[PDB]
DNA sequence: ATCAATATCCACCTGCAGATTCTACCAAAAGTGTATTTGGAAACTGCTCCATCAAAAGGCATGTTCAGCTGAATTCAGCTGAACATGCCTTTTGATGGAGCAGTTTCCAAATACACTTTTGGTAGAATCTGCAGGTGGATATTGAT
DNA sequence: ATCAATATCCACCTGCAGATTCTACCAAAAGTGTATTTGGAAACTGCTCCATCAAAAGGCATGTTCAGCTGAATTCAGCTGAACATGCCTTTTGATGGAGCAGTTTCCAAATACACTTTTGGTAGAATCTGCAGGTGGATATTGAT
């Protein structure tokens, strides 16, 4: 037993870090990077959900997914839009 | 019997881009030349990206375009960067680039 | 017995990881708290495979970017080591808090 | 049935570089970005007609609109292939 | 010939403020302020009518983008209200 | 001759509303509930960042609710300031706010 | 018949004293030297994308007159929203 | 003689034009640097005289928020001076450019 | 910077599975040809509203002097975060079977759009009201020197 | 822990520019009565999607050692804040001429609206290819020590 976004280990953090540029990491950053994820992921998440509730589904599609980080300013190409 | 998109000199569907143009709430009339004109527009920045995703896949000495080199294309590209700066490109990764101060002295 | 001094293994990961564009974290917990937190809000809810791994996609990318960014602050700051506090002035400047 | 860009994009892919491919995803990030493109252009232009009480979106419209969206170079080729595309349009009856 | 929406504005400033009253400046921002709203509503309400392939936006898109648009609490009570008004609005003839 | 936002209880302009809705392209027809939701729902904001500002003005010993006054309200607000996050509101100043690191001792 | 005086320089118009009131708004205790020239080189680039994007709006209407419309129109473009100007 | 030391006035500054809400720049010579700039841009030109006053509310309102951005930065580097390079930060962050 | 010694990369070739391109057909858009409307450009033109202009005066911008305290440089110690070897367990994956739903029809009842035709609600100024910005002067507080 | 030297408040006053009320038309709601759609609402698919299962594989967790980095301390030069003198130039007020919005007609060039007629873009199998993952063997980079 171990909660799910402590599923997101430390040296997946530091593989994305170093993808950033990043070449040295105080100890207290992956709690840190883990809490920012969360909310970054709620936000999305709630949204996308959002839209799939208004088409009276009940599978988040990829679209909806899209759509979301659209609101978010955050638009995604690969996704089928 | 001739396409639109022939009579405009243009790969891009001329005719598609004028029923997405009515049926996406834009406004209630669509002039003749509108169409032509997108369509001449999004296939001229569509050769545009293809060209230097071409390139950066003759770099990458390969003969096929992928998200990578799509994404070094467009990043290494002041103006296309600029106009896709809030864009995330699936499986494109980011340009190799290392902070001086982050290098080793002698 | 050999070491390579501290820095340079970084500095290596630095650069392969800049050449590289495969996802970093692994996709079972992803999807794991994906579910999890899209549980809150709906229950009984199922993902299309392609719907997480654009999640993921997001994610990945907003994450890095935000090292990027991190990272400059600490720089800014005379140092070389990235803080939650570097994190913090970040996310600041960027609209998503205060 | 589903439509997309995908056989316009490989098309000026050949007119631009004869021997290139394009893998599948490549071709899915090409598809949206034409999409978004669109969406960005006529949605300016449809608050171009808009703010001058105006009902037909004209080529104008989208010209203005793509002078507002693409940065200095890229707006001024675009004009041109788009006037270009317009007047040989014109000269086919 | 220009309509505002300064007497409703200065409608609910009395019912929730009897005895305060408002600046021409402070109206013409509150002015900005709903138009501003109405047209994240209705522009989020046309997107979602056209993502469901649905040509006709009802009191449900409305209530969606609200629940898109605005935060938390805000939200709930936008969508009370709007429920509300809906329903007391049908009952009559 | 029964107006329509007097059947749904409303100060808000229903009917005008409506034709906004119809005029604003958002859409090929527009359901006779949406306007009424949409003008509910905007009254309802309205009368919330009015009852903050009145506030503002109160606090402040003013009778009438100036530009400042609805800055105030807006940015003590967490709800209000994320929602016009990216807007600017003319003559409204800042929330008064010094770093502490700013200060004397 | 007469044209109006050549304008030039009129960024130094932006003083010294105006920036420092401006960073006390923003909080800010004490200013570098070198603060000003970068404020001025700021501004003029905000002003000039906004600027450019009104006048834009101007020229599509077909007008020589700037309204404050334009410039609202212009500063949403921008993610600036402005309220106050008949937006 | 009496003199306050430095940084009391400056504090006293800060509370006095965070306790305002006036345009802060001087009308006439901004109103010349808009019709320079958009001369620049095309000749010929008119303003409305809001629209002027809407340019500079606009501008004001960046270069104080731009202003506050510029503060957090020199403070993460442990200054209580802003510098060049804490406004560049500030706009590198924003996603601003040159 | 040179002597040696791990590890790291880089080059060139190689063989193949996973994808990509190429081929072969049918509904659905795209194109035509009419029959109408209808938007919006042209041509006066009634009138805000912008551009000058003038002229007086004081609010501020400019420039200088000078000293305080801030930033940058330097040093140093301790403790944090990197590198690395060790050994365990969770992720990956790869069909497989089942079944929960998206995606599509197929009807009609309800809802929406028209086209006229009355009925009011809201708007543009004029006619009254009235907060509040500025101007003073005395109390309270804040700040900085002996 | 006290005194001067300013800055900061808070109350009280008063006419004014700005807000609130009062009246008067007209476009805009609202009311009727046909005339279409639109999006449900049941009954069924084909299809991704969930749940096991079952290994193997890397990838992660653990712990030791210690390089090197961060943060604390100290110093000082020089930048920048405060105060002051000087005089410019922005601010204010009011008028004037006319450029250029808009508001109205007056009408066709252009779009819409059907009714068919064609043709193209998609879909599901068919037919080759590009890298990827591996494998040396050759130099490079990195680190400790003459
Ligand atoms: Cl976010
Ligand atoms: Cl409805
Ligand atoms: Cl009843
Ligand atoms: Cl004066
Ligand atoms: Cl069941
Ligand atoms: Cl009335
Ligand atoms: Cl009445
Ligand atoms: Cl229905
Ligand atoms: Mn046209
Ligand atoms: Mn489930
Ligand atoms: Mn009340
Ligand atoms: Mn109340
Ligand atoms: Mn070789
Ligand atoms: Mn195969
Ligand atoms: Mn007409
Ligand atoms: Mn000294
Ligand atoms: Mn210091
Ligand atoms: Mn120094
Ligand atoms: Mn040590
Ligand atoms: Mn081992
Ligand atoms: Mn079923
Ligand atoms: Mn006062
Ligand atoms: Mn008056
Ligand atoms: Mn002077
Ligand atoms: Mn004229
Ligand atoms: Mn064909
Ligand atoms: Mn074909
Ligand atoms: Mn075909
Ligand atoms: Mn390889
Ligand atoms: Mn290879």
């Amino acid at each position: 037993l171990r909660d799910n976004i402590q599923g997101i280990t430390k040296p997946a953090i530091r593989r994305l870090a170093r993808r950033g540029g990043v070449k040295r990491i105080s100890g207290l950053i992956y709690e840190e990077t883990r809490g920012v994820l969360k909310v970054f992921l709620e936000n999305v998440i709630r949204d996308a959900v959002t839209y799939t509730e208004h088409a009276k589904r009940k599978t988040v599609t990829a679209m909806d997914v899209v759509y979301a980080l659209k609101r978010q300013g955050r638009t995604l190409y690969g996704f089928g839009g | 019997v001739k396409s639109r998109s022939s009579r405009a000199g243009l790969q891009f569907p001329v005719g598609r881009v004028h029923r997405l143009l009515r049926q996406g709430n834009y406004a209630q009339r669509i002039g003749a030349g509108a169409p032509v004109y997108l369509a001449a527009v999004l296939e001229y920045l569509t050769a545009e990206v293809l060209e230097l995703a071409g390139n950066a896949a003759r770099d990458n000495k390969k003969t096929r375009i992928t998200p990578r080199h799509l994404q070094l294309a467009i990043r290494n590209d002041e103006e296309l960067n600029k106009l896709l700066g809030r864009v995330t490109i699936a499986q494109g990764g980011v340009l190799p680039n290392i902070q001086a101060v982050l290098l080793p002295k002698k | 017995p050999h070491r390579y001094r501290p820095g340079t293994v970084a500095l290596r990961e630095i650069r392969r990881y800049q050449k590289s564009t495969e996802l970093l974290i692994r996709k079972l917990p992803f999807q794991r708290l994906v579910r999890e937190i899209a549980q809150d809000f709906k229950t009984d809810l199922r993902f299309q495979s392609s719907a997480v791994m654009a999640l993921q996609e997001a994610c990945e990318a907003y994450l890095v970017g935000l090292f990027e960014d991190t990272n400059l602050c600490a720089i800014h700051a005379k140092r070389v080591t990235i803080m939650p506090k570097d994190i913090q002035l970040a996310r600041r400047i960027r609209g998503e808090r205060a | 049935r589903k439509e997309s860009y995908s056989i316009y994009i490989y098309k000026v892919l050949k007119q631009v570089h004869p021997d290139t491919g394009i893998s599948s995803k490549a071709m899915s990030i090409m598809n949206s970005f034409v999409t978004d493109i669109f969406e960005r252009i006529a949605s300016e232009a449809s608050r171009l007609a808009h703010y001058n009480k105006r009902s037909t979106i004209t080529s104008r419209e989208i010209q203005t609109a793509v002078r507002l969206l693409l940065p200095g170079e890229l707006a001024k080729h675009a004009v041109s292939e788009g006037t270009k595309a317009v007047t040989k349009y014109t000269s086919s009856k």
